[PDB]
């Protein structure tokens, strides 16, 4: 209803790429932001061959998205559910994906806009950003289960934010999700308890938060390069974790080894990540966060 | 918006 938009005002331009459930698109949306005419923004479809499961969770994961306000996530502006196909309207963010954007940095990318990999003073940003976002997730009780650079986003001005919730679950009642079994799983990104007893919290996303300063360091190499997944599996159950990038800076490093500890419960807090921070960001960054704001209650 | 198929495998967890 209040997220409802009229089909007429949806133009789907070109592909951006396969998304969890379906394609999606670049468009334009005609009268959906006060204040603009039309906008460009990013449109989720479900594949027509999409199963049962998949459409479901396409569904679920655009109704989570209605809950959500803030800066550094990537925001939900409306939803085509008259008639057919399903359109979920959302942020275009005009620098895609963070893994994308990573990769593009590289020396040898064939794709270098020109500009060198990212600085301290660069990294230190998006590592609040995403904190920021990650804090705010959990402040509304949810956990994301699938943290990782391709699942953040990069906006025109090179903000990060959340971006890809395939894989949110509420916790508002027992502050953890379990599921064990069988499943096409971010294996390179999960916590040792997670792929143990199938259990993900706050900390597991802490763990997963870790490996995108990772991604950071490393311009979006694949974790455990030269171990297949059953031996990443196997690795990380036994107290494995990844070595540091070269040349590395420090301060991130440090960061990295505490998100790493085996025992969840010694892991920093999305919050605590930011606090660390907070003395070193762009000046915008109380006036945007949800850590500076009056709901970080 | 760049799909990663190579970022997921068939494990078993729990």
């Amino acid at each position: 209803d209040e997220w409802e938009v009229s089909r007429e005002k949806i133009t789907l331009l070109r592909e951006l790429g396969q998304g969890s459930f379906g394609m999606v698109y670049e468009g334009n949306a005609r009268d959906i932001i006060k204040g603009e005419a039309e906008t460009r923004v990013a449109v989720k479809t479900v594949n027509e061959s999409a199963s049962l499961r998949e459409r479901i969770e396409f569904l679920n994961e655009a109704s989570v998205m209605k809950g959500f306000t803030c800066h550094h996530v990537v925001r939900l502006l409306g939803v085509v559910s008259k008639g057919q196909p399903t359109l979920v309207v959302m942020e275009l963010m005009a620098h895609g994906d963070l893994k994308s954007y990573l990769r593009s940095l590289r020396p040898e990318a064939e794709n270098n806009p020109g500009r060198p990999p990212p600085t301290l003073q660069e990294m230190i940003q998006m590592a609040a950003e995403i904190a920021d976002g990650m804090a705010y997730l959990n402040a509304k009780k949810f956990v994301h289960r699938d943290l990782a650079a391709r699942n953040c986003m990069v906006a025109h001005d090179f903000t990060v934010k959340i971006g890809d919730f395939g894989m949110t679950r509420d916790i508002y009642e027992t502050d953890y999700y379990r599921k064990g079994g069988k499943g096409l799983l971010p294996v390179r990104w999960m916590a040792p308890e997670s792929l143990k007893d199938g259990v993900f919290t706050t900390s597991s996303d802490m763990w997963s938060f870790g490996v995108v300063l990772w991604e950071i360091t490393s311009l979006a190499e694949q974790p455990y390069q030269g171990l297949s997944n059953e031996q990443v599996l196997k690795f990380v159950m036994d107290g494995g974790y990844l070595d540091q990038p070269d040349n590395c800076p420090e301060r991130v490093t440090d960061l990295m080894r505490m998100c790493w500890q085996f025992n969840p419960n010694m892991r920093p807090t999305f919050l605590e990540i930011v606090n660390l921070l907070k003395d070193d960001l762009h000046p915008s960054f109380p006036e945007v966060s949800f850590f500076h704001s009056e709901e970080n209650k | 918006y760049n799909p990663y198929p190579e970022d997921y495998g068939d494990i078993e967890i729990g």
